[PDB]
């Protein structure tokens, strides 16, 4: 009766979306606003908001009604 | 997410045939209901009608005070299509409809504004009507959109694809000349009704491909190998099918006119 | 309507709640009659994100109209258990709850949105022994480039008391690990009468953090000089607590709101995956 961790399998229609923590090596980052200092405090990284929008993207692209 | 959003399952159909059927059924059951005579309006002066007030509604959402974010204005106008898909403007005057689309719409996308700042964005007494009004048709707007208020925009999606295109695109040198055109084509588009038939990274897509076509750069390779579609030329095709549609549909789009305008808000007067 | 009144559930600030059934399909619902600025704001935030979230693990929106917010009928929720003295928490129950907690809150961080209150009695359950999130009325989308006087103070992380406008799913995490921790004391784990005592039972908790362990503390706006403390370590404030255990803890309390593990992180330590396993719901204990 263990448990097994799965991810979720969410299908999106459409390309698929780099990993978070890859976006700084990948260079997606030098096209992003960086983080104020207050912003980094909190926890809010400008990583954060460049995947959010590549995921917006990315999102039902290849999806027809 | 859009991909799993009741946008997607209820308000996304497959053509625009589905679209006047469902505009003509509204109409023929407002008819219907009134007969239980040339005072009542064919389906396509009610799209006329309809155009001319989204129009005030963009300029309404342009001049308010505070600045208004470009998500609550996309929301309104949203919500505006959506509402008069099943309902005629004979039962229900547009004129207060879109001011509680804007007034849902700042409610929803959390702009929080106090109801005196927004009748004092109104051009006292008639401040005090139109909030009355508003307050009376807000769960009116909120039925018929059958609780579905969560509005998918493509600015996000454009800004993504922007930020694609400067990373894994560089041959394209600068995606950032690709804003005017590529904005100005965006909101000729949110004037036709391809936001109840694309999905909004399709319209940002399109709009982006139309700013570097103006701009004579080609960039199928950015769909054929930065976007992976050559593991798969039906996909390809498919997306080029909807783009080419996306064009021709903002093509073919027929601005409302001054008299024919001015005659129709006479007869609709009238049917109030 | 469709729905006949069976019996009074609760009282809200915003809402009251009734039991009642549907006689279509003949089920048992929880309906919230909402109690010159129109439709409450509150009702409508929950409307608009309940109608786009569909997971095991959070609360269903099953109908509205004009208002009334009809939801799956709940038996009771984590804190009627906690405070109940009969009822005896086992680590395998804790492990049940935690998991489904966690497995609802890595849905809705997935599609971008901050619970924002998680407490014991927000958390439902049913009689299956599904839990499920719930009160979305402080909920919002985040990852936009927000007010800090958010989540109930108790359950509240110390980025939000220093004053932190933007932040991320850590401000969930923090209530979770609270949770953990008054599933093994039974107790409120740090019961603060205000906000700076909120802050000095943390850090005498869990020690005053330096710039190693938070790198921008000082750039909070209401960040001000505390005490320094060492901070009682974990292993005797938690007795009876096995050493994965200890480190789900203390990755869910780092004081740095980046470092602190997500959901996801959570759910795929060995704590859960190690003997015993998670007590299936239909035999978890019951007020
Ligand atoms: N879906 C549900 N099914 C059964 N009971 C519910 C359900 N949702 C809420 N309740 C219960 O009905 C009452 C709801 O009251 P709430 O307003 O949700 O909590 P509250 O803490 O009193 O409100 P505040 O102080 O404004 S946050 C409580 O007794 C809840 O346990
Ligand atoms: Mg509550």
């Amino acid at each position: 009766a263990l448990y097994e961790y799965q991810p979720l399998q969410i299908e999106t229609y459409g390309p698929h979306v780099p990993e978070l923590e890859m976006l700084g090596r990948l260079g997606y980052l030098n096209h992003v606003r960086a983080a104020s200092p207050q912003d980094l405090a909190g926890g809010y990284t400008s990583s954060l908001a460049c995947h959010r929008a590549l995921q917006d993207a990315f999102s039902g692209l290849f999806w027809q009604p | 997410m859009y991909h799993n959003s009741s946008q997607k399952r209820h308000w996304t159909f497959s053509s625009e045939e589905q679209l006047a059927r469902l505009r003509a059924d509204a109409n023929r059951k407002f008819r219907c209901k009134a007969v239980a005579d040339p005072v009542f309006l064919e389906p396509h002066e009610e799209m006329t009608l309809c155009k001319y007030y989204e129009k005030r509604l963009l300029e309404f959402c342009s001049v308010f005070k505070p600045a208004m974010p470009r998500s609550v204005v996309g929301t309104a106008c949203m919500y505006f299509k959506r509402f008069y898909l099943n309902n005629s403007v004979m039962e229900y005057h547009p004129r207060i409809i879109m001011l509680t689309c804007a007034f849902l719409a700042c409610k929803v996308d959390e702009f929080n504004v106090s109801s005196p700042q927004f009748v004092g964005n109104l051009r006292p007494l008639g401040q005090e009507k139109a909030l009355e009004q508003i307050l009376e048709y807000e769960l009116l707007l909120i039925q018929q959109l059958n609780f579905h208020l969560i509005v998918h925009n493509p600015y996000r999606p454009f800004e993504g694809f922007l930020i694609d295109l400067k990373t894994r695109y560089p041959i394209l040198e600068n995606p950032e000349i690709l804003r005017k055109t590529a904005d100005d084509f965006l909101n000729r588009i949110a004037l036709t009704d391809a936001y109840l038939l694309y999905t909004p990274s399709q319209i940002a897509l399109t709009a982006i491909l139309s700013s570097a076509s103006r701009a004579g750069i080609t960039m199928e390779s950015y769909l054929s190998e930065s976007l992976m579609l050559k593991e798969n030329r039906t996909c390809l095709s498919q997306l080029l099918d909807i783009m080419k549609s996306m064009r021709n549909l903002v093509k073919k789009y027929e601005p409302p006119r001054s008299e024919e305008v001015a005659v129709l808000k006479q007869k609709l007067e009238r049917c109030h | 309507k469709r729905y006949e009144k069976l019996d009074f559930l609760g009282e809200g600030q915003f809402a009251t709640v009734y039991k009642a059934r549907d006689k279509n399909t003949n089920q048992i619902v929880a309906i919230k009659k909402i109690k010159k600025d129109g439709i409450n704001r509150t009702a409508l935030r929950e409307i608009k994100l309940l109608q786009e979230l569909s997971h095991p693990n959070i609360i269903g929106l099953l109908d509205a109209f004009g208002i009334s917010l009809v939801f799956d009928f709940m038996e009771t929720n984590l804190e009627v258990i906690i405070k109940d003295n009969s009822l005896v928490l086992t680590p395998s129950h804790i492990k049940a709850y935690m998991l489904m907690t966690l497995q609802g809150l890595e849905y809705l961080h997935q599609h971008w949105i901050l619970h924002r209150d998680l407490k014991p009695n927000n958390l439902l359950l049913d009689e299956n022994g599904v839990l499920k999130l719930a009160d979305f009325g402080l909920a919002k989308s985040f990852g936009s480039p927000y007010t800090h006087q958010v989540v109930t103070r108790w359950y509240r992380a110390p980025e939000l008391l220093f004053g932190a406008r933007m932040y991320g799913v850590g401000v969930d995490m923090w209530a979770v690990g609270c949770i953990l921790a008054e599933l093994l004391l039974r107790v409120p784990f740090l019961p603060g009468d205000s906000d700076l005592d909120q802050l000095t039972r943390i850090f005498e908790t869990l020690g005053t953090p330096t710039e190693e362990q938070w790198p921008d503390m000082c750039s909070l706006p209401d960040y001000v000089t505390f005490k320094s403390f060492p901070g009682i370590p974990l292993h005797h404030i938690f007795s009876a607590a096995g050493d994965d255990l200890l480190d789900l803890i203390q990755g869910l309390f780092l004081f740095n709101p980046c470092a602190r593990i997500t959901a996801t992180q959570a759910l795929k330590m060995k704590y859960f995956s190690n003997r015993p396993g998670p007590t299936p719901g239909c035999q978890l204990p019951r007020p």
